[PDB]
């Protein structure tokens, strides 16, 4: 139709590399004519094909076509040539949160509470659209122009009308108990991961970290969370309400947003 | 995509362009158009079962946004 557009590499001017990501590099770029600034992520097809994750790329693009949120990194569109798929992405001018954690070790309460509010808002929107994210962790988080968080990558995510799936997803330190047990799970896996993320942002390491894989599994399943002497009570409370073995006991997103510690410390800004 | 970094892509020029874009968001449908459905066969030049076999993942009840 009228809005079926032709997009190719010649529509873009490359500015600079932004870093290596999964299956390829990200570049700052702009549209030659409009000068609209984007991040162009260059995915190597052979790498995706070899790993057999074609279906994940499809999930990203389908989710991106149906969801938009100020704290979700927007995929404006995509195209491909013989060897590469190009994601035309929202540019995140303050870059990777995980680089800004290399700086400080941990984030202060204001920064953390802000991110937590933003993510609970973003995930409310995702869950309402029947999307479970399943990969909330610092390495997935970018920072907008005024530091507003952006969830980067939906590759581990899925649209699920029934909100019930079984695929094992995400990274070791963030696995909920029901995934380790190989059981069917719902959207409340995301609630668990918010808990883990809150801990890691404030402490600088995740709560079940261990030298070994099996020990991590053991600490996750037992919900062996021990809060360092540095952590304020409000954050210990919030995290304790999210990291519950039973999914149905986990603090709902609506209540994360209302949590006194979130309300006290969040300094969230929204773009126009 | 390995080029010398042009002046627009750094320092005050970049910041000021980012500021402009931040406060003057364009019509994104007009700029980028519809996100075309993925044809995995076409993209990877291969037929695999997963390319054709979908779960409920494929059944959207909410509208495409752009
Ligand atoms: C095969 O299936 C898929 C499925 C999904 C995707 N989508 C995808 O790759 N999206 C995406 C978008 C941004 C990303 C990444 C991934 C990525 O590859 N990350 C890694 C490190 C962990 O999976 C997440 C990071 C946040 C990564 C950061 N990059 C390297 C620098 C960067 C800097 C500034 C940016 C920017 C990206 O995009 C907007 O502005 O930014 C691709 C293939």
């Amino acid at each position: 139709g009228a809005n079926s557009r032709r997009l190719t590499v010649d529509d873009f001017e490359i500015g600079r590399p932004l870093g290596k990501g999964k299956f390829g590099n990200v570049y700052l770029a702009r549209l030659k004519e409009s000068h609209f600034i984007v991040a162009l992520k260059v995915l190597f097809k052979s790498q995706i094909e070899k790993e057999g994750l074609e279906h994940q790329l499809r999930r990203e693009i389908e989710i991106q076509a149906h969801l938009q949120h100020p704290n979700i990194l927007r995929l404006y569109n995509y195209f491909h040539d013989a060897r590469r798929v190009y994601l035309i992405l929202e540019y995140a001018p303050r870059g990777e949160l995980y680089k800004e954690l290399q700086k400080s070790d941990k984030l202060d309460e204001q920064r953390t509470a802000t991110i937590i509010e933003e993510l609970a808002d973003a995930l409310t929107y995702c869950h309402d659209k029947k999307v479970i994210h399943r990969d909330i962790k610092p390495e997935n988080l970018l920072l907008g122009f005024r530091g507003e968080v952006k969830i980067a990558d939906f590759g581990w995510s899925v649209h699920t009308p029934s909100l019930r799936r079984k695929t094992m997803c995400g990274t070791l330190d963030y696995l909920p108990p029901e995934m380790i047990e190989g059981r069917t799970y719902d959207e409340k896996v995301d609630l668990w991961c918010i808990g883990v993320l809150c801990y890691e942002l404030l402490v600088g390491y995740p709560p079940f970290e261990s030298a070994s894989h099996s020990e991590t599994y053991r600490r996750i399943l037992k919900v062996d969370v021990r809060f360092p002497l540095s952590m304020p009570l409000g954050a210990r409370d919030l995290i304790s309400r999210l990291l519950r073995y039973q999914p149905l006991e986990r603090l709902p997103l609506a209540q994360i947003l209302k949590h006194p510690w979130v309300q006290a410390h969040s300094r969230r800004v929204l773009p126009p | 995509p390995r080029k010398p970094i042009p002046t627009w892509a750094r320092g005050t020029p970049l910041s000021q362009a980012i500021i402009h874009q931040y406060y003057h968001p364009p019509n994104l449908l007009e700029l980028f158009g519809t996100i075309l459905p993925l044809d995995l066969e076409d993209i990877f030049k291969k037929s695999k079962p997963r390319y054709h076999k979908r779960t409920s993942s494929a059944v959207w009840n909410s509208p495409p946004l752009q």
